C-alpha cells in the first residue's frame, strides 16, 4: 500500500571504460569515425548556404586534411565545416548517447536533398582506443574560438584561447600512445583510408614531407568519384571502363555491365560486371573473397561473396550500395541476416538475364564461353531452382557440325520423324571418341551424337536427365534400342539362334569378369566391344573416381557396374571362331584367341588393364614367331 | 616450379536402401539394423514439427549414404506403402501424420524381416480390394531369430486399424532409443 | 528511438543455414515453397472474397437506398423492409467482425513474414555489351624505336632511382606501376644498363642490381615461354618468390651466380 | 584565462534503446543470461557457510527451476540463492553499468578459490529483449519480501509484498508478448538450455505439465546430467568415465581410441581435452561445412566453436574441449577480440597432439587401426607444414619388397641396407600387383637391393616435397639417369657395347619423328626389349594421369609445359639383336617401320602412359590375328 516510483540512473566511469574498451574489434576505425563527422559538418554548411550566400564569406572551399608529425606524436585532421558553439560543444561532445545530427534532421522541413551518417551517439570516444589526450579547437560564425581538452577520465576543460585563427572549421589534435606509433607511417594511413572511406564526396589530402625539403600535397587519397549514383542515360561506355580499372587493379576493361536498382522498403543500386579473361587462381579460395562489397551511405560495412552470391558465380565484381538497414553498434555487421539472402535472389536473377541477353550475337559469346564454362556446369549440379534457364546456355560439339559448337535446342529441330531421345557419348579426347566402335552404327543411319569430352561433363549429365520432354540416352549402356525395320528384326532373331552355342562356351572360359555374353546391333566393322549395366558407373566415371586424391575407398565395390560383351555376327574372325568351336570342344588356340579378343576389347573401350606385362608378353611371342627367332 | 595443392570433392548419390535389401543381399548385424531405424525416426520428427507432410516414404526414397547416414527424400506400383485410409475416395484429404507413421511401420517390418510384405497373394486388384474390406495384415511370425521383443511391441502399435489410436513420432523415437541403449545381444 | 521492430519477421524459402543431417535439403526447398504458395493463395482467396463481398454489398446497399427512395413515395412494404433491415444489420456486424479480422490479418501477415516479392518492386535496369575492337598492336620496329626513346629515357630515370635500392615490396609496387607503364624496351635498356655496370666494376652494386635485374629477366623469360606480356604476369612470381621454398631459393641463387658469370664473361 | 571544469553525463532513454536492440542478436541469449545470474547467486551462499554455518536454516539445497505457463503467457525462473535487500534493489537493478559481483570480488583477501561470471553490468535487459513486463520477487536473510516491477522507460516500482512465503531466494516472472510465444514449449527451451549452458554446476530442472491415463506434473531434471570431467586431476579418472563423456558429447555407438588431458599454468591459463575417433566421418573432406570439433568455454559457458585458426587443416578428426579463465571478449559474448592468444593455443595443441601420436606408436595392435583410417591426414602435413616435417615422417609406414603382408618403416629399412648403397629407391604406381612385377625394378631386385612401393595419389603429393631422410636422398626408378654403383669391368663392357648400337639410335630417332627426344641405351632391364622413362625435371607418368583426370583443371596453361619423355632399349634380347642385324643392310625397308612402331606403342602402353588414339593399335592386332590364321585379302 506504499508503492513508490523512481527513475533510471547511470554510472559514468564504468560506462566510458566499457564503451572504449569493448565495443569495437580493430583499432583502425577511429579515422573512419573522424572522417564521417567531418563529412557531416561540410554537408551541413553546404545545405545551409543555398538560401543566403552570407554564410560563406569566411572560407569558400570545402576540404579535409591529414597532417602527421613524428617528432611530437600528433595526427591533426583539419577541416572547414560548420563549427560548434560553446553550449553545443558542451551538450553534444560531453553527453554520451546524444547526437546533434538527429536534431538538425528533425527540425529540417519535411524532405530535402540531405543524407547524413550517424544516429547513435557513441562515436567520437573511439579515439581513445589509440590516444592519451585529445584536443579540439573550434570556431562558429556567431561565436568566438574555443578549446576543449580531456583525457577520458571524468572531466573536461573548456576555455577561450588566442592563437592561430581558423576560418570556421574544427581541428582535432591527437597525442598518440607509445606502442601505437605506427599510424604516423604513410603506407598504413593510405591503406586504412583507401579500404574504409574512399567514396566520400570531398577531397581528402595529405601533408607529407619528401625531397630544401619541400611540402608535398598529395591529393590522390581519393580521386575516383562514385558512378552508380547518377543517371544511367548519361554514362558513356568509357566512363564505366575507367571505374572498372580503378576498382580492381586491372590493365584491361570489361565485357558487360548491369546498372539496376529496386525500390520499396528495401532499396539499393548495383553495378555488376563481367571480366575479360579468367584469373588463374580463381579456385584457390583461401583468401577472403572481396569481389562484391556492401555500402551504406557510401561507407564500407562488410564484404562477402559466400552469402551474397553463390559459389559458382565468384567471377563477378560489383557494388551493392543501399540507403538504410539494421546495422550493429559497430557498423560492421547486419542484424537479421535474412536480408542478405533476400538480396542474393535479385542479384542471381539479373545475372542470368544478362547472360541470356549476351548470348544473342554469336561473336562475343565464344570469348565468354571458352573461359567461363566450368561454372555453368558446376551450377547445374547444385541449383534446383534455376536449372532450366541454365541448361540453355550449353554449347556442344556434334557430328553434323564440323568445327562450330551447336546449341541443344537447335538439335531438337533437325531430328527425324520416328526419333525419340538424344544420344551422347563421353570420352577423353575429341578424336578418341569420333571413331569408336559404338558410334559406327547410329552414325550410318543419319542420326546425331553429341561429344561430351571433359571431366565435369559427367557431373553435369548425371543430374540433367531430360530436356524439352526428351530423354538423354547413352550409346554405351546395355542395350540401347533405336527405331528399325521389322525385316531386320526377323533376321537378327534368326542369327540369335544361329550363334546360341559359342556364346555359352565363351562364358565358360571367361570366369568372374564378364557377366553375360550376347549378340549386339551397334557394330558394323569391328569384332567385339564392352558395355556396362544400367545401374552403376560408366568407364569414364570409374576412371575419374580412381584418380581422386582425398576420398575414401571402402565404398568403391558397391558402386561399380558389371560389364557385358558384344559379339558381332558378321566379321570373318568370329565366323572362323564358330567353325573351330563347332568341331573341337576345347583347343589351346581357341582359348588364346578368346582371351586376346577380350583383352583388346577392354583396351579399346576405355578400361584400364590390371596387369600390362601379360599382354606385352603375349604380343612379343607373336612378334617373335612371325619373323624367325626359334625361342 | 610452382607445385599444387590437393583439392576437395563435392558429393555423390549414394546407393538406395531398396537396392541393399531387395536386389542384393547385404545382410548387416542386429546392432546396425537398430541404428538405421533410429535415424529415419529422428529425421521424420523434424519434418513433422513444421507442419510438413511427405505422403510417401517408399524404401527406395531412403538413401544409405557413404559410411552410414540415412537421408529421407522425395524424388520420384507403390500400393504397399499406402494406408487403409489412402485407398478411400472421399473428401480428397485423408492425409495426416498417422499415415506417415503407418508407412514407417511397414518400412520397419521390411527392415527386420528381410522380405517383401504380402508375399502370399499376387494380384494387385485383389490386394487393393482386400485391404479395402475383409481387411488383412502381414503375419508377424516371419521375423528374425534374434530380433528383440521391445520393437515387436512397437511394430504392432504403429499399424492397428485406425488413425486415432496410432502414436506420434516423439514416443516412437524415445522407445527406439531406450531399446538401443540396452542391447548387448538381446 | 532506434526502433528496428519492422525487420523482425522476414522469411526465405531456400535458407541453407537451417537443415537436418537426415533430410537431403534439395527437396526441403520445394516443400517449403509449396507450403508458402498454398498459404498465400488461401489468404488471397479469403481477402478477395471479403473484397468482392464488400463490393457487392455496397452495390446492394445502393440498390436498397434506391428502394427506400421508391418506398418514400409508395407504401405497403413492411415485412420485406423488416427482413431486409434485420438481415442487413446482422450482415453488417459480421462484416465489421470480418474487417477487424482483416486488420489483424495484416498484422499476422507481418508476423507471418514478408516474402521475397512483398519487400521490393523493381525500378530501372539497363545493360550494355561493350563491342570493342580487341585488336590493337602497332608495328614492332616503330614501337620499338619510339618506346625506346621516350619511355626508355623517362623510365631509365625511374630505374636509376629504383636500382640503387634492393627492397622487395618496394620493387613489387614499382613493378606494379611499371606494368602499368613500361614495356620490353625498358627491359632491354635495363639489360644494357647492367652490361655497362659490369664495365664500371661496382661489385656490391653489381650484386644488388643483378639481383633485381635477374628477377625481372626471369619474369621476362616466363613471359617468353607463355607469350603473355610482362604487364600481365607480375603478381604470381612475386608472391611465389617472397614465399620461395628452400629448393627454389637455392635454384635462384645458383641461377644468379650463373648469370653473373655469363655477364662478367660477356 | 578562465578554465571551467565539467563532468560527463548520459541520456537514459536513448541508452536503453541502444541496449535493447543494437548489440544483441539471437534472442534466445536472454535465457543464458538469466541462468548465469542464478549460478553466481548460489555461489555466494556457498561461500558464507564455510566460515560459519547457521546461514542455511532457511534452505538446505541449491537448485534452479523453470516453470512454463501456457495459459497466461508467463515464464518463471525460481532460484534459491543469496537474495537481494531493498538497498540493493535500487543500486544494482536500477543503474546502467553497475554490478555487485565485482564489489564482492574486491573485498576478498586475495584468497581466490572462487570464480564468478560477469563484470560489465548489462544483462537483465537481454531478458528484456523478449518480454514486455518484468517482475522480480526477492527475500534476504535480514529483510522482508520485496517486489520489483517494470515496463521499460524511466520508471520502476519497489513496493512491499505480503502474498506468498519464500524461504530465501529470488523469482523472476516474464510477461511474454504475442509475437514471441514459442518459448513456452518443450523442444525450444530444451534445445536452448542444452546448447548454451549445460555444464553449470547446479541441477537445472523443469516443471512442464503432461497428461497421462491427467494434469499430474512432471519432473525432468535431465536438462543436465553429464558433469564436466576436465576439472579433475588426470590420474583419478578411469576409462569408462572417459568413454561415457565422449559418447554423450558427440552421439556415437562406440568409445574412443586415445585421449589426451593436459594443462598450461603459465601467464595464460587453459586446460584442454582431445579425443581420437575410432572410425573416420564420411564428410570430412568437403568444401564449406560448418566445422565443429573444438569448442571454447570461458568459465563453463559456451562462446564459439567455428574459429579460423585453432587447429591446422590436417588435424580435423580431433574433437574435444578447451577451457580458459580470461580472454578479451565482446559485449555480446559471442565473438573474440583482436585474435592474438589463439596463436599460442594452436601451437601448444599441435605440440601435444604430435606427442600423443608418437606415444600411441609403441603397441602394434592399435596403430594398425589408427593408420588404416587416418593415413591421408599425415601426408598433408609434409606438404603444408614446414617446421614439423622432420618428426612427422617417422609415422609413415609403407610396403616393401621383403615384407609379404607387413608394413615396415623408413627407419627400419635404413638399418637393413648394405654398405655400398647410398640412396633409397621407390616406385610410384597405380596398384600393388601392377607395381610388383614391372620392368623398371628388374636389375635392382637381382643384385639384392630393396625398393619401397607407393600406390596412391597423395603419395605423389607428399614425395614431391619430402626430399631427404637421415641425410640421404630418395631417387626413383622411373626417371632419367639412375646409377647403380658397380664394378668398372661391366662398365667397360657397356662402353664397348655402346659403339655397335649407334646407327640404330639415329635411325629410330628419325623414324619416330619428334615423338621421342632421345633414344639411348641404358642399364635398368634384364628381360624386356623397351621401357620409357621421363625427364629429370617434369611430371612423371602417373602424376600427369592424375592431373588430367581431375576436374576444375583450368587446362589452358598446364597442357603446353609438361610431359617430356625418352626411350631406352637393352642389348641382350633376340628381338633387338635381330632388328640391328636386319637394319644393317637396308636403310629404307618396310618391315622395320612396322616393327618399331609396334614396339614403341606397346612400351608406351605398359609403362603408365595412355594411348593417343586407341583404334590404330587394335586394328594392327586384328590384322596380325587375321594373317596368322589364313583369311588373307
Ligand atoms: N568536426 C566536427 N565538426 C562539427 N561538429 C562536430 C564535429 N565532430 C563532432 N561534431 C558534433 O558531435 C556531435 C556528434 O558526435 P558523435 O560523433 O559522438 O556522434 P554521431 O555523429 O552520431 O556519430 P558518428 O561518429 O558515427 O558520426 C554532433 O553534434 C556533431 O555536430
Ligand atoms: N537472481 C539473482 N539473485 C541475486 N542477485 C541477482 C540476481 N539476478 C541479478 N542479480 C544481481 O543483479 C546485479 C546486476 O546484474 P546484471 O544482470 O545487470 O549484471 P551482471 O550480474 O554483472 O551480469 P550477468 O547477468 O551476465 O551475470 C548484480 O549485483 C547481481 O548480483
Amino acid at each position: 500500500e506504499e508503492v513508490e516510483t523512481f527513475a533510471f540512473q547511470a554510472e559514468i566511469a564504468q560506462l566510458m571504460s566499457l564503451i572504449i574498451n569493448t565495443f569495437y574489434s580493430n583499432k583502425e576505425i577511429f579515422l573512419r569515425e573522424l572522417i564521417s563527422n567531418a563529412s557531416d559538418a561540410l554537408d551541413k554548411i553546404r545545405y545551409e548556404s543555398l538560401t543566403d550566400p552570407s554564410k560563406l564569406d569566411s572560407g569558400k572551399e570545402l576540404k579535409i586534411d591529414i597532417i602527421p608529425n613524428p617528432q611530437e606524436r600528433t595526427l591533426t585532421l583539419v577541416d572547414t565545416g560548420i563549427g560548434m558553439t560553446k553550449a553545443d560543444l558542451i551538450n553534444n561532445l560531453g553527453t554520451i548517447a546524444k547526437s546533434g545530427t538527429k536534431a538538425f534532421m528533425e527540425a529540417l522541413q519535411a524532405g530535402a536533398d540531405i543524407s547524413m551518417i550517424g544516429q547513435f551517439g557513441v562515436g567520437f570516444y573511439s579515439a581513445y582506443l589509440v590516444a592519451e589526450k585529445v584536443v579540439v579547437i573550434t570556431k562558429h560564425n556567431d561565436d568566438e574560438q574555443y578549446a576543449w581538452e580531456s583525457s577520458a577520465g571524468g572531466s573536461f576543460t573548456v576555455r577561450a584561447d588566442h592563437g592561430e585563427p581558423i576560418g570556421r572549421g574544427t581541428k582535432v589534435i591527437l597525442h598518440l600512445k607509445e606502442d601505437q606509433t605506427e599510424y604516423l607511417e604513410e603506407r598504413r594511413v593510405k591503406e586504412v583510408v583507401k579500404k574504409h572511406s574512399q567514396f566520400i564526396g570531398y577531397p581528402i589530402t595529405l601533408y607529407l614531407e619528401k625531397e630544401k625539403e619541400k611540402y608535398i600535397d598529395q591529393e590522390e587519397l581519393n580521386k575516383t568519384k562514385p558512378i552508380w549514383t547518377r543517371n544511367p542515360d548519361d554514362i558513356t561506355q568509357e566512363e564505366y571502363g575507367e571505374f572498372y580499372k580503378s576498382l580492381t587493379n586491372d590493365w584491361e576493361d570489361h565485357l558487360a555491365v548491369k546498372h539496376f536498382s529496386v525500390e520499396g522498403q528495401l532499396e539499393f543500386r548495383a553495378l555488376l560486371f563481367i571480366p575479360r579473361r579468367a584469373p588463374f587462381d580463381l579456385f584457390e579460395n583461401k583468401k577472403k573473397k572481396n569481389n562484391i562489397k556492401l555500402y551504406v551511405r557510401r561507407v564500407f560495412i562488410m564484404d562477402s561473396c559466400d552469402e551474397l552470391i553463390p559459389e559458382y558465380l565468384n567471377f563477378i565484381r560489383g557494388v551493392v550500395d543501399s540507403e538504410d538497414l539494421p546495422l550493429n553498434i559497430s557498423r560492421e555487421m547486419l542484424q537479421q541476416s535474412k536480408i542478405l539472402k533476400v538480396i542474393r535472389k535479385n542479384i542471381v536473377k539479373k545475372c542470368l538475364e544478362l547472360f541470356s541477353e549476351l548470348a544473342e550475337d554469336k561473336e562475343n559469346y565464344k570469348k565468354f564461353y571458352e573461359a567461363f564454362s566450368k561454372n555453368l556446369k558446376l551450377g547445374i549440379h547444385e541449383d534446383s531452382t534455376n536449372r532450366r534457364r541454365l541448361s540453355e546456355l550449353l554449347r556442344y560439339h556434334t557430328s553434323q557440325s564440323g568445327d562450330e559448337m551447336t546449341s541443344l535446342s537447335e538439335y531438337v529441330s533437325r531430328m527425324k520423324e520416328t526419333q525419340k531421345s538424344i544420344y551422347y557419348i563421353t570420352g577423353e579426347s575429341k578424336e578418341q571418341v569420333a571413331n569408336s566402335a559404338f558410334v559406327e552404327r547410329v552414325r550410318k543411319r543419319g542420326f546425331e551424337v553429341v561429344y561430351m569430352t571433359e571431366p565435369i561433363d559427367e557431373y553435369c549429365v548425371q543430374q540433367l536427365k531430360e530436356f524439352d520432354g526428351k530423354s538423354l540416352v547413352s550409346v554405351t549402356k546395355e542395350g540401347l534400342e533405336l527405331p528399325e525395320d521389322e525385316e531386320e528384326k526377323k533376321k537378327m532373331e534368326e542369327s540369335k539362334a544361329k550363334f546360341e552355342n559359342l556364346c555359352k562356351l565363351m562364358k565358360e572360359i571367361l570366369d568372374k569378369k564378364v557377366e553375360k555374353v550376347t549378340i549386339s546391333n551397334r557394330l558394323v566393322s569391328s569384332p567385339c566391344c564392352i558395355v556396362t549395366s544400367t545401374y552403376g558407373w560408366t568407364a569414364n566415371m570409374e576412371r575419374i573416381m580412381k584418380a581422386q586424391a582425398l576420398r575414401d575407398n571402402s565404398t568403391m565395390g558397391y558402386m561399380m557396374a558389371k560389364k557385358h560383351l558384344e559379339i558381332n555376327p558378321d566379321h570373318p574372325i568370329v565366323e572362323t571362331l564358330r567353325q573351330k568351336a563347332e568341331a573341337d570342344k576345347n583347343d589351346k588356340a581357341v582359348k588364346d584367341l578368346v582371351v586376346l579378343l577380350f583383352e583388346t576389347a577392354l583396351l579399346s573401350s576405355g578400361f584400364s588393364l590390371e596387369d600390362p606385362q601379360t599382354h606385352s608378353n603375349r604380343i612379343y611371342r607373336m612378334i617373335k614367331l612371325g619373323l624367325g627367332i626359334d625361342e | 616450379t610452382k607445385p599444387q595443392l590437393a583439392i576437395v570433392t563435392q558429393w555423390c548419390e549414394g546407393s538406395s536402401l531398396y537396392h541393399h535389401l531387395h536386389i542384393i543381399e547385404t545382410k548387416f548385424e542386429m546392432i546396425k539394423l537398430i541404428d538405421i531405424a533410429r535415424q529415419t525416426a529422428q529425421g521424420m520428427d523434424y519434418l513433422h514439427a513444421k507442419s510438413i507432410i511427405h505422403r510417401d516414404l517408399k524404401s527406395n526414397n531412403i538413401f544409405l549414404h557413404e559410411d552410414l547416414t540415412v537421408k529421407i527424400g522425395d524424388f520420384g506400383g507403390s500400393i504397399l506403402w499406402m494406408a487403409p485410409e489412402v485407398i478411400r475416395m472421399q473428401d480428397k484429404n485423408p492425409y495426416s501424420f498417422q499415415s506417415d507413421v503407418y508407412a514407417f511401420g511397414i518400412v520397419l517390418y521390411e527392415l527386420m524381416t528381410g522380405q517383401l510384405p504380402y508375399s502370399n497373394i499376387n494380384n494387385r486388384d485383389q490386394i487393393i480390394f482386400m485391404v479395402g474390406r475383409g481387411y488383412l495384415s502381414p503375419d508377424l511370425s516371419k521375423v528374425r531369430s534374434n530380433c528383440p521383443k521391445a520393437m515387436k511391441r512397437l511394430m504392432a502399435e504403429c499399424l492397428k486399424k485406425k488413425r486415432d489410436e496410432r502414436p506420434l513420432f516423439p514416443q516412437i523415437l524415445a522407445s527406439i532409443e531406450l531399446l538401443a541403449r540396452s542391447l548387448p545381444k538381446i | 528511438m532506434v526502433d528496428y521492430s519492422v525487420w523482425d519477421h522476414i522469411e526465405v524459402s531456400d535458407d541453407e543455414d537451417e537443415t537436418h543431417p537426415n533430410i537431403d535439403t534439395a527437396s526441403l526447398f520445394r516443400w517449403r515453397h509449396q507450403a508458402r504458395v498454398e498459404r498465400m493463395e488461401q489468404f488471397q482467396k479469403e481477402k478477395e472474397e471479403l473484397d468482392r463481398g464488400c463490393r457487392e454489398c455496397k452495390r446492394k446497399v445502393a440498390e436498397c437506398q434506391r428502394k427506400l427512395k421508391e418506398l418514400e413515395v409508395a407504401e405497403g412494404g413492411k415485412a420485406e423492409l423488416e427482413r431486409l433491415q434485420a438481415e442487413a444489420q446482422q450482415l453488417r456486424k459480421e462484416e465489421r467482425s470480418w474487417e477487424q479480422k482483416l486488420e489483424e490479418m495484416r498484422k499476422k501477415e507481418k508476423s507471418m513474414p514478408w516474402n521475397v516479392d512483398t519487400l521490393s518492386k523493381d525500378g530501372f535496369s539497363k545493360s550494355m555489351v561493350n563491342t570493342k575492337p580487341e585488336k590493337t598492336e602497332e608495328d614492332s620496329e616503330e614501337v620499338r624505336e619510339q618506346k625506346h626513346k621516350t619511355f626508355v629515357e623517362k623510365y631509365e630515370k625511374q630505374i636509376k632511382h629504383f636500382g640503387m635500392l634492393r627492397r622487395w615490396d618496394d620493387s613489387q609496387k614499382y613493378l606494379s606501376d611499371n606494368v602499368h607503364l613500361v614495356c620490353e624496351e625498358t627491359a632491354n635498356y635495363l639489360v644494357i644498363w647492367c652490361i655497362d655496370l659490369e664495365v664500371e666494376e661496382k661489385c656490391a652494386l653489381m650484386e644488388q642490381v643483378a639481383h633485381q635485374t635477374i628477377v625481372m629477366q626471369f619474369i621476362l623469360e616466363l613471359a617468353k615461354s607463355l607469350k603473355v606480356d610482362p604487364r600481365a604476369c607480375f603478381r604470381q612470381f612475386f608472391t611465389k618468390i617472397k614465399t620461395a621454398d628452400r629448393q627454389y631459393m637455392e635454384g635462384f641463387n645458383d641461377e644468379l651466380e650463373a648469370f653473373k658469370e655469363r655477364v662478367r664473361g660477356r
